Parts: C-alpha cells; structure tokens; sequence
C-alpha cells in the first residue's frame, strides 16, 4: 500500500484564523494518464465523509472558497483561509491513483473559542425504571468550554465512585461547545434508602463547584 | 436528489458472514461506480472495494481479497459488498459511497455521496432491544434514557425530526453487563412545558424497536 | 425583425435563465409561444403594449416583462424538465394583423450536467465503385455522441460554405432509443462529380457547431468540460 | 380550435400538395399559413381574408367563410416544399394556430441506379458507413432492428447545376457481423440493387 502521514494530526485553530493540513505520500501519485488523484475529505461528528478538494487543488462545487489544496510529489496540504465555527471535525487526504486507494490518520480540527461555564441539571430515576429495579439518576452539564470538566456524584452527603459512567459529545459546529451526561445507576433498594441526591461540577468557567440536587428515595 | 440508503445495523458471530446493501436513488444507477469504505470505532477510514454497476467490473483491497464480495441488482438500484469470516477486529461502520464519474469517466476515483453507513458488531453475545424512560422538565431541559441494549448503535430524534435545535444526544457507554445505554437530551424554553408535547423517537433497528416516549413534567 | 438569443440553451434543473426578444419594427403587440411534439404552438404569455403583460395558456413556471416596446424577455424562475421545448418569440402590429415569428430558442433541461457530450464528427471519402459506376462522388459525414440534441452541420468545399449536392438528416438518431437521456448521431452528405474529388486542389470540411456548456459552468469529470464548440472532420481530393 | 388534415402528405414532385384547415369560431375574419421547416421558425406565406380564391406564385389560398374552411394548394411540388404548415385564424388585431400538417414531396427519380457502397473513414480505413444511394421515391427504408446498428431515413440531395437530384439513406456499425450486403437488410429494396466488392485486406 501507499502509506499516507498526516501533520499535525489535532489542530487548534481560533475562528478568523488561517489553517493548514500537510499530508506526505510514500510515494509519488501521477497516475498513468497524468492525473493526480490525491484528495482531501472532511468528516463532521455523526456524519459520513464530505469531499472537499479532488486531484490535489480543484474545489469541490458547493465547498466554501475559503478552502484550497496544493502540492506535487510527495507533499500535499489543504488550506483553510479563514476558520469558521463550521470547520470542525476530522481532515482525511486520500490517495486513489493506485490500488488499494488510502488514507491519511485524520487530523482533527478544534476551535477555541472563550470559556463558557455548563449548565448543570439533575433528573431522578423515573417511576417506570424503579418498577424494574434498578435506578439510573442522570446529571446534565451543558454547553462548556473547555471539555475539562469534573462531575462528582453524592448521596446523603457520602461522596461516591464506581458506581457512575459518562460520556461527552464532540465539539458543536455551531457554538464550538461540549456537552456532558453522567449517569449514577443504584439499584431500586439502595436508591429507597437515602434521600439527598447532588451532582458536583467543578469546571474552568465556575468559580466555586455548582450542585444540583434533589430530595426523594 | 441524489440518494444512498443502506441496510441497519446488525451482530454477526465469529466466523460467520454479512451482506450490507446499499439502494440508491436519485440519479442512473449504472453510470456510476460504487464503492465501499469502512471505519473502525474512534479508527480512520479503509476502502474496500468497488463495483462498476453497469459491467460487473470490480477492484479490491487485498487486504480483504478472499473475504469481500462486490455484487449490484440493477432492477432494484441496489449494490451489496459481502465481508466473510468475520473476525472481532472487523467490527466498523460500512459506508458506500459513489464515484463521481459518470459513464466510465476516471473521476470515479473520488467520491461524492456516502450512504449512511450500516455498524456491524463481530460478537458471540445476543441482541437485546433498549427500555426507554423519560428525564423528565428561562430554560429548562429534558430528555430520554435509552438504557440496556446490544449492539450499537440506537438512533434518536424528537418530534419526529421538528425538534434539532439545542438537542443533544450523548455517544452510548457500555455498562459493566455488557449492554449499551445512553441519553438524548434537549433544552427548550420553559415557558412552554405545559402547551409544547416533546416526544423522543427511538430506534434500535438489530432488534427492530421502535420507541416514542412522551416526556412530560412531573 | 425578430431577434432572439440564445438560439440553444441547455439547463440543468433548478436553475435560472432569461431568453432575449428584439424587435426593430415598433410593434406593440409581442407574444412567447413553446413548440412541443404532439401539440402546437402553445402561448405562454402576450403583451399588447409597453408595460401590459398577460397569461397565455401555459403561464406556469415562467416570468415576462414589457419595460420598453422592443424588447420582451422571458424568464424561467427554475428551470424543470418540462420546460424542454422550442420557444418562439412573435410580433404583430397590433394597430395589419399579420404575426411574425423569431428563430427560435432550443431549451433541452437535464437533471445534471455530465449528460453534456460533444459530437465526435467523421467524414467518409467517396466509395471507387461509385465514382466509376456514376461518374458521381458522395462524402458522408457522421456527427455522433452528443447530447443534447443542439447542433448545426455545415459543409465546406475550398474555404466557402456549400449548400448545393447537400442532404442532412432533418431528425437525429437517438443512439440508445429505449434511454431518455440518450445521446445522438446525425449524418449529412455532399455529392460532388468524380471530376472534382479526383483534383487534390479541392479540400471538403464538414463543421458541426455544438451548443453546451459556458466557460463558467462548474465541471468535475477527467474529460474536458463539454462546451460550445466546434468539431470537424477533413478530406482532400484525390487522383486514385 | 383550429383542425388540419391528417400528416405526413406524399406527394410526389410535380403533383398538387392539398392542406385543408377547420376553425370553430365563427366571428373569424383573419386567416393565414405558415410553412415551417424542420429545425427553423415558423415563416408566413399566405394571409387571406375574403371568401374565394388568393393566388402567390406556386400557391393557392382558398376561403369560405360559410363552412369555416380554409385551404393551401401547393402547385408543381418541389421537394424543397418539404415542410410541416401551420394554419392560423384570427378574428381582430389572439392568433389561434392549428397543429400542423407535415408534408414530404418526393423526388421524380427517372434514371436509377440503386446500389449500396461502402465508404471509408478519410482518417481510419477500419471505419466505414454503408450508403443506400440511387433509389425511386418507391423505395422506403426501415428502420434498424438492432439496436447497435445505426440507419438514417432517405434524404434527397439536389446537385444544382446538374439539375440532378437523388435519395440516399446511410447505415453504420460497430458490430463484428456488420456488413453491407447486410446494412439494409431490413427494408424491401430493389432487386436489382448493385452491391460491389468491398475489396481484401
Ligand atoms: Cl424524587
Ligand atoms: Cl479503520
Ligand atoms: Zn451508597
Ligand atoms: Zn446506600
Ligand atoms: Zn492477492
């Protein structure tokens, strides 16, 4: 296979500024028939692959001027005049002059954009989860920056761990925000013991840790 | 309007083989190539092969030489690529993605339309179907909680697809029991709770369900 | 008299286009008519003078405006496939009540672009059975693979343009019948005397003129972007 | 609404091209023709607007406004007539047109020698097309059956300063079985039609 090496393979950029994708091939891709069908792909979270730029610098109709390729030989790179909140997500240069057709790692584009606390939310397991036994109490921090973020949960003041899991979403194309959702599972008799239930956010934007919380079990 | 639209996801055993198609609309179906192209979990992207609709003509990774089969029914525009003796590693999302040459011109090299992609999981373990609960109400939040499910993934949308604005549906994690669960979230103003129905459409399509939960404020 | 531009035009669908009308004769009333097969002519819309404008019998999908007496565009808002047609522009005094007709614009719409080929174009030198049978040469011409259907074949002998020995097909050939978006094939024929193929003075030119894409038009293929062009094919006399 | 007869209308060179036209309303006061060529715009030959007869070189305008009939007769054909005509009724300065009636004059062939040639493209030896040439009007060409063989209708050529005119029809193919003793296979041709050797190698 041709071996495709992207630089750099994560890129902070702020929005209004320049970008820049190098991309270097094992080998030189001039097909037979002159043509160079050396290619850039940009891949948004939860989506398939979008064609950018195809045979090193021609624009893909529909893609924004702001975009362009260049290159020969070895050495290829995209160019992103001026950043847009839109840009983010994973940056591919694929080769398909020769077969197999490959790509590069990706190189994932991050906007910086100003500190931005998460609202923080709590909800109690509903009424129809309890019925079967088990209790999942989810807390809610919404719309942050930076992804840093600390959820601590507590039940009747006792702090807990191992008992929680979360997961945070990829960066919004439009507020270049994080989301974050963190689930406590406690089974419906352990959750009937107490009373207090509080998620603790400690993030950049906070000053002092924010808590939500409820009373009911 | 171009179109490519790919079977659901699935869980396949060790050893055993899956068919993915992908029925496409919108434009001549033999006048384009089709190719395919995976993606491994938080991995890059792998092409496959293609098939040339019209001819039979097809290319190959070798890679998957020996375990990958190119075939297309032009009567029902569709195209399949079927991946044999499937190994765990081998678990990924299946995309099929056109060429953009019409009528043998050597653009088919870059592609221009994607299907959605179909997630295969390689895996010994049984399918289970989520059970669904609400997370229940200037601006107030809400949501569902798809919880216990196998395999990836589950897909959830509100109002049918009216609602997108502020809607946030969080990547699954799998709990110590195998199962995946995971949550759909949405912000919207709060003086609206008592007039606006927020409704979460849920669907986890290797067990076939289909779920519309009414999230209501307590 | 009447004038209008273009003569053809292909669109792709969604997009917009305006056909020009002219004409010098102080006219007040001008109308649009479309030529389809099975129908006839079919007005779209009239004007009996400067600033009144009114629905034909189709108005459906198009725009017309009378700012000045001359003049009196048409305007396809978004172009559809159904727009597919011959239009004609006319010009009657309106006070005579004689109508007069505009060349005519050949509007093809396809659903994308890279249905656009241009005509690969061949000439086919006189057979030596027929030049000794009939004392007569007759050169063939074929233009074939173009789409759309907008082309103009012309014959040339020693640099001018003839029209005399000459029979074009009024009707191009569609080359896959069965498909819609079929390409076609058109053939003419210039029949000279032996005499004059037999001096290697005398050079034949066949020249088709196809309409297609602008240079401005978006295009993505390996092959080079189907415009307006001319193609042609060459053969010189010869004394076998 | 205006009615025509019903087309295409034979007629052979020399002959009278009879077209007839109805129109339903019957406060009509303007009637014109148009004769339009294939591929060109419709162009106005006659205008007529009182009952009887209108003469203009080679046609003949015919009015009666009692049967709401109007005719074009079209003397001493030429094939250069081949056209489709319009009628058009008026009543005050819309223009109510008719669907057209399309008309062929076919050529008076005294002298043919039908045969079909094969010729050779000027820039590859490996490409030819068959031409079908010399026939009688008698003669019609059907259609290719195959859908990898190409054949054009007969077309008549006029070499003017001859005053020679004669009809040929062209077939062409990239099959391997394509031949020209083949090419036309599929109409009834003369008996007698001349087929040359293609000539080896
Ligand atoms: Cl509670
Ligand atoms: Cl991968
Ligand atoms: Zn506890
Ligand atoms: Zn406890
Ligand atoms: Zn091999």
């Amino acid at each position: 296979d041709i071996v495709m090496t992207q630089s750099p393979l994560s890129l902070p950029v702020t929005p209004g500024e320049p970008a820049s994708i190098s991309c270097r091939s094992s080998q030189r891709l001039v097909h037979s028939n002159g043509n160079t069908y050396l290619h850039w792909y940009l891949q948004k979270p939860g989506q398939s692959p979008r064609l950018l730029i195809y045979r090193v610098s021609n624009r893909f109709p529909g893609v924004p001027d702001r975009f362009s390729g260049s290159g020969s030989g070895t050495d290829f790179t995209l160019k992103i005049s001026r950043v847009e909140a839109e840009d983010v997500g994973v940056y591919y240069c694929s080769q398909s002059t020769h077969v197999p057709y490959t790509f590069g790692q990706g190189t994932k584009l991050e906007i910086k954009r100003t500190v931005a606390a998460p609202s923080v939310f709590i909800f109690p397991p509903s009424d129809e989860q309890l019925k079967s036994g088990t209790a999942s109490v989810v807390c809610l921090l919404n719309n942050f920056y930076p992804r840093e973020a600390k959820v601590q949960w507590k039940v009747d003041n006792a702090l807990q761990s191992g008992n929680s899991q979360e997961s945070v979403t990829e960066q919004d194309s439009k507020d270049s925000t994080y989301s974050l959702s963190s689930t406590l599972t406690l089974s419906k008799a352990d959750y009937e013991k107490h009373k207090v239930y509080a998620c603790e956010v400690t993030h950049q934007g906070l000053s002092s840790p924010v808590t939500k919380s409820f009373n009911r079990g | 309007q171009v179109q490519l639209v790919q079977s659901g996801a699935e869980v396949k055993k060790p050893g055993a083989s899956v068919k993915v198609s992908c029925k496409a609309s919108g434009y001549k179906f033999t006048g384009f190539v089709m190719h395919w192209v995976r993606q491994a979990p938080g991995q890059g992207l792998e092409w496959m092969g293609f098939i040339n609709p019209y001819n039979d003509d097809i290319q190959s990774n070798e890679r998957f030489r020996g375990r990958v089969t190119m075939t297309r029914d032009t009567s029902i525009s569709t195209a399949y690529m079927e991946l044999s003796r499937l190994r765990s590693d081998d678990t990924a999302v299946y995309y099929c993605a056109r060429g953009n040459g019409y009528n043998f011109d050597g653009a088919y090299r870059f592609f221009d339309f994607w299907g959605q992609g179909t997630m295969v999981t390689v895996s010994s373990a049984s399918t289970k179907g989520p059970s669904v609960f609400p997370l229940a109400p200037g601006t107030a939040a809400l949501g569902c909680l798809v919880k216990d499910y196998f395999p990836e993934p589950v897909t959830v949308s509100w109002n049918s697809g009216a609602l997108t604005s502020g809607v946030h549906t969080f990547p699954a994690v799998l709990q110590s029991s195998g199962l995946y669960s995971l949550s759909s979230v949405v912000t919207v103003p709060s003086s609206s709770l008592g007039t606006q129905t927020y409704i979460c459409n849920v669907n986890h399509k290797p067990s076939n369900t289909k779920v519309d939960k009414k999230v209501e404020p307590k | 008299g009447v004038t209008q531009t273009p003569k053809f035009q292909v669109l792709k669908t969604g997009q917009s286009m305006t056909l020009q009308c002219a004409q010098d004769m102080n006219h007040e009333y001008m109308s649009w008519y479309r030529q389809d097969p099975g129908m006839g002519l079919r007005l779209i819309h009239y004007s009996v003078g400067a600033g009144i404008t009114d629905q034909g019998e189709v108005p459906n999908g198009y725009n017309v405006s009378r700012s000045t007496t001359e003049d009196f565009p048409l305007r396809l808002l978004s172009a559809a496939p159904s727009q597919t047609s011959v239009y004609f522009c006319a010009s009657r005094p309106g006070l005579r009540p004689e109508q007069y007709f505009g060349p005519g614009t050949r509007l093809t719409v396809t659903e994308d672009l890279k249905n656009v080929f241009p005509p690969e174009v061949a000439v086919f030198e006189p057979s030596e059975a027929e030049i000794s049978h009939t004392q007569k040469a007759t050169l063939v011409c074929l233009a074939t693979g173009f789409y759309p259907d907008h082309v103009e074949l012309s014959w040339w002998v020693n640099g001018k343009e003839v029209h005399s020995g000459v029979c074009t097909d009024p009707q191009p050939l569609k080359e896959q019948p069965a498909l819609n978006d079929s390409r076609y094939a058109l053939s003419s024929r210039l029949r000279v005397s032996a005499t004059f193929w037999q001096d290697p003075r005398n050079h034949f030119r066949c020249q088709v003129q196809f309409y297609g894409l602008s240079e401005n038009d978006e295009w993505t293929q390996d092959r080079a972007k189907p415009v307006t062009q001319i193609v042609s094919a060459e053969a010189w006399g010869r004394a076998d | 609404e205006v009615e025509q007869n019903s087309g295409p209308l034979s007629v052979p060179e020399g002959a009278i091209a009879s077209l007839n036209c109805t129109y339903s309303d019957r406060g009509s006061q303007s009637f014109f023709w148009y004769r339009q060529y294939s591929g060109k715009s419709p162009e106005l030959i006659m205008s007529i607007y009182s009952n009887g007869d209108k003469e203009d070189g080679r046609f003949t305008a015919q009015l009666n406004k009692a049967s709401q009939y109007v005719s074009l007769l079209i003397r001493d054909s030429q094939p250069s007539d081949s056209a489709t005509y319009l009628c058009a009724v008026t009543t005050d300065s819309k223009l109510q047109f008719g669907a057209g009636t399309q008309v062929v004059v076919t050529p008076d062939i005294q002298n043919p020698d039908p045969a079909v040639y094969q010729l050779r493209d000027s820039k590859s030896s490996d490409k030819s097309v068959c031409l079908f040439t010399d026939f009688d009007s008698q003669t019609n060409v059907s259609q290719s059956k195959d859908s990898d063989v190409y054949i054009t209708d007969k077309c008549v050529l006029d070499m003017r300063s001859m005053d020679f005119k004669s009809n040929s029809a062209v077939a062409w193919s990239n099959k391997s079985d394509f031949a020209c003793a083949n090419a036309f296979n599929n109409s009834i041709i003369p008996e007698d039609t001349f087929f040359p050797s293609p000539e080896s190698s």
